[PDB]
């Protein structure tokens, strides 16, 4: 079966190089025009580069022209992308896609049809030492009906953190939002659950934060304070 | 009667650079040499081993097509003799050659408006090539007696140099596409024969 | 250097109702062959995108016959005759004429329901933000439709900007509602100066934008 | 343990028939009377050199030898050639195989091809991107050594790959003996007999 496996991701400081590699398995590798397409985090796609059947590049995107360098190898069924002089705006997923029309199968030669897509890598760029999360409480407003309370994680890097409530049992009424990015690169997010207010002043509610790279599992007992 | 796919090599949208010239096999066909000679688009059709007018009755065991893109001036360095620079560092022809060379201008296609970069040519090698050896490897190359610490500061220059290929230069500099046919009559049953 | 646009920007569809989407260009993509080079692409939530239509209307391989493509010149359309539960996500149109290629901003297709109003909450910084110089305020909006809604962060009528950010979640599978949350961060030099802080929400379901305010000290 | 290679190693260099004629040709042969390396399979399978092609003689009554791995890198790096023979399939492949040591069952690819009671002797050569394998199977009843006698060596197969090979390794089945010799550029005089089969040669 057709497979498209890419590799090369990892944290890289700004002003360095990387070499992404996409390997194809299951078809005439030299009988399709490959493409490399980025995907910004939580945004739309964006074409980056491509290469035709005869190892002839077809130009790069307008805002990236000057640094990226594509190359292809039909003997080893591989497609390489060298990247130089990075900036903080080049963090995104990267897929390597394949054309549809076989050359000489019907005017000109074909370039469209990005049909088969591999699961992209997760290239990222930043300059910040790995710091642990800070956990903050969000007590009920104490205005009550079903009032909501939560906990907010701030200044952590990198992803992913995992937040649960009541050690894992409480699942109906939870909400956790994606990790927004901040000024200094230290991320932040929060989670919140809604519980009956008459059931706030005496029950037990704990949110549990787990950070894998920093190797921590912190507990937070959230209750109204007055 | 199943014709052979030459149209997939001459009508190639792009042509590999000179230092990584494409090298394609062809076998089990009936090759049609009538079109490749009568065509009015070429500007240099030359044959050394066998004159073009009698290719319709020579059966070869095998045939190879080399394809690349070179400068307009330097097309006069693809020949058995006539050594120089490009034939000395990138693609050297064997002295007892039995084949043909087809070179034609592609001013419109292979040249962009602001300046191209996809085409590179080798420079600064250790020793002259040998017939048909392909050296795609890039390693930082030294100039003088200096330890090469991955440093290229007047100590070890990067070999490959980039063609400009501006669309407004004289006829001596616009790109020319080159396809070199090499015939082989090795000991084996004839695989290809013109009709 | 060709810029596209799509319309509508985001539309809610309901299963069993035909869908229609228009992609517009700047230069007509009619090539010498007579083929338009536009392509229509789909992305499901949480997976790699997939091909829908290539060469204007030519249906792609392996997709059902429920999609239709039409148009020419500078206007093309995609119509889903019988939409179902497995047709949510993002849609893009991609040119293939003049390199570099381009992708449209993207149309967001989701499941429609009855309009619902958000529930609004506010959250001031704790006592852990009184010994750390960093003060954060959080405004929370849950269980609202549709996606569009907007917030003002108000401090003594002096609207701010730049420093306040926001984030939203995916559509809840069961009741098909959204949740938004905004945060405002500041130093320890002005937080303990201004008194009344307010989060203002504007949405269709509310007669007037709703202001939830808290006062300092109290 | 070394062995005296009496007269082995003479094959058909040219594909043109001859008859009852003495033809003197210079080629890459195995010199008469060399010391061929022995290998015993009790309780070897090390990496051998591939300097100038290889004469590989396998004496067999158990059929446990299975093929050959040719290359220089040998771990999913370059197109390392492989010959594998199992009960129905004789596969010649040049994939970049990902299994470090002795890939077989116990008891990044380019091209592929599919087709002490006996002595199967092969010679492997590589000239101008043509990898040529010349084989011969002979019936013997002897348990000890490489026998004394003369035979031709029919040219069997050629493969168009063209890679630099400096080492090779035979492989077996998990849960015998064989001999190896190397080739030098000699100049023989072959006696093409009446039917056209090499009946004798002088080095
Ligand atoms: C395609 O190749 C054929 C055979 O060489 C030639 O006759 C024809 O003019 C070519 N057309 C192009 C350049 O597309
Ligand atoms: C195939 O071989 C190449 C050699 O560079 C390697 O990079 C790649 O990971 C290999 N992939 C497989 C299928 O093992």
């Amino acid at each position: 079966q057709v497979q498209l496996l890419e590799s090369g991701g990892g944290l890289v400081q700004p002003g360095r190089s990387l070499r992404l590699s996409c390997a194809a398995s299951g078809f005439t590798f030299d009988d399709y025009a490959m493409h490399w397409v980025r995907q910004a985090p939580g945004k739309g796609l964006e074409w980056v580069s491509g290469v035709s059947w005869n190892s002839g590049t077809i130009g790069y995107a307008d805002s990236v022209k000057g640094r990226f360098t594509i190359s292809r190898d039909n003997a080893k069924n591989s497609l390489y992308l060298h990247m130089r002089s990075l900036r903080a705006e080049d963090t995104a997923l990267y897929y390597c896609a394949k054309a549809v029309e076989m050359v000489r199968g019907l005017g000109a030669d074909p370039e469209y049809g990005m049909d088969v897509w591999g699961q992209g890598t997760t290239v990222t760029v930043s300059s910040a030492s790995t710091k642990g999360p800070s956990v903050f409480p969000l007590a009920p407003s104490s205005k009550g009906g079903t009032a909501a309370l939560g906990c907010l994680v701030k200044d952590y890097f990198p992803e992913p953190v995992t937040v649960s409530w009541n050690s894992g049992a409480l699942t109906s009424g939870v909400h956790t939002f994606p990790a927004v990015l901040q000024s200094s690169g230290l991320y932040s997010l929060s989670s919140v659950v809604t519980v009956p207010s008459s059931s706030l002043g005496t029950q037990t509610y704990i949110c549990n934060v787990n950070h894998k790279p920093s190797n921590t599992k912190v507990d937070k007992k959230v209750e109204p304070k007055s | 009667t199943n014709l052979c796919p030459f149209g997939e090599v001459f009508n190639a949208t792009r042509f590999a650079s000179v230092y990584a010239w494409n090298r394609k096999r062809i076998s089990n066909c009936v090759a049609d040499y009538s079109v490749l000679y009568n065509s009015a688009s070429f500007s240099t059709f030359k044959c050394y081993g066998v004159s073009p007018t009698k290719l319709n009755d020579l059966c070869f065991t095998n045939v190879y097509a080399d394809s690349f893109v070179i400068r307009g001036d330097e097309v006069r360095q693809i020949a058995p003799g006539q050594t120089g620079k490009i034939a000395d560092y990138n693609y050297k022809l064997p002295d007892d050659f039995t084949g043909c060379v087809i070179a034609w201008n592609s001013n419109n296609l292979d040249s962009k408006v602001g300046g191209n970069y996809n085409y590179l040519y080798r420079l600064f090698r250790k020793s002259n090539l040998k017939p048909f050896e392909r050296d795609i490897s890039t390693e930082i190359y030294q100039a003088g007696s200096t330890p090469c610490n991955g440093v290229e500061g007047f100590n070890c220059y990067f070999p490959l140099q980039s063609y400009g290929f501006q669309p407004t230069n004289g006829v001596g500099y616009q790109p020319y596409r080159v396809v070199v046919l090499s015939f082989e009559l090795l000991h084996a049953p004839a695989t290809v024969c013109g009709p | 250097d060709i810029v596209m646009t799509q319309s509508p920007l985001s539309l809610p569809v309901t299963p069993g109702e035909p869908a229609s989407i228009s992609c517009r260009s700047s230069q007509s993509l009619l090539h010498s062959n007579g083929y338009n080079y536009l392509d229509w692409y789909l992305q499901k939530p949480g997976q790699s995108p997939q091909l829908l239509i290539y060469l204007g209307s030519n249906r792609a391989s392996g997709v059902p016959d429920r999609f239709s493509g039409s148009g020419s010149g500078t206007d093309f359309t995609l119509k889903i005759s019988r939409v179902e539960a497995e047709d949510v996500g993002v849609y893009y149109c991609m040119q293939a004429l003049q390199t570099p290629f381009t992708f449209g901003p993207g149309t967001k297709v989701d499941i429609k329901r009855t309009v619902a109003a958000p529930s609004v909450f506010i959250f001031p910084p704790s006592d852990e933000q009184l010994k750390s110089g960093t003060a954060s305020v959080v405004c929370l909006l849950n269980n609202f439709y549709p996606r569009e809604a907007k917030v003002q962060w108000k401090v003594d009528n002096a609207l701010q900007s730049g420093n306040s950010q926001e984030s939203v979640t995916e559509q809840d599978s069961k009741d098909s509602t959204y949740s938004l949350s905004s945060t405002l961060t500041l130093s320890k030099a002005d937080y303990e100066k201004h008194k009344v802080y307010a989060c203002e929400v504007t949405h269709q379901g509310l007669s007037s934008p709703v202001t939830k305010s808290f006062n300092r000290g109290e």
